[PDB]
């Protein structure tokens, strides 16, 4: 199933966005829904990062909050405050998404591990593409 | 300046886009 173990990290939501990628589009969602919410609204959580997939499951109990393509995810960032990770997806071919968490310490390794799935799923599409 | 440190600065001033997105998305 994964490559990595689940990140317990805070779900803070998904709100839908204009364009597919930029981090000002990113950090203006994350300003939106940190000004709309407050820490214990905050939904803790653990991303599963698979292959071809992003899994979001509530703390332990494990629960599916949102399933992701990798395909699918056009544009992902850290936010100002280094805490923040937020990913776009197309949702449908003009219709775009952003995922937002808060980690502690920080989001590094989320999105570390985040990157290195997108770049794992591009070449193993060319490779199959090559064949 | 640290790995984790230099990777999240990149991250944060240029984020990162998908190349897989493009790859299908250009077919």
């Amino acid at each position: 199933n994964e490559l990595v173990q689940k990140f317990q990290v805070y779900y803070l939501g998904n709100v839908p966005v204009a364009k597919p990628v930029g981090v000002d589009v990113i950090n203006g969602a994350l300003e939106s829904v940190l000004s709309s919410s407050s820490r214990e609204q905050w939904t803790p959580s653990h991303v599963s990062v698979a292959p071809a997939t992003l899994t979001i499951l509530h703390q332990q109990t494990e629960a599916v909050l949102g399933e992701c393509r990798v395909r699918f995810l056009s544009f992902l960032a850290v936010g100002r405050d280094v805490h923040t990770f937020a990913f776009i997806m197309a949702a449908g071919p003009a219709s775009f998404c952003c995922h937002m968490f808060w980690c502690e310490p920080n989001a590094a390794s989320l999105s570390e591990a985040v990157q290195a799935a997108c770049m794992l799923r591009y070449q193993k599409c060319l490779d199959a593409r090559s064949q | 300046v640290e790995p984790e440190e230099r990777h999240l600065s990149k991250m944060q001033q240029n984020g990162y886009e998908n190349p897989t997105y493009k790859f299908f998305e250009q077919m």
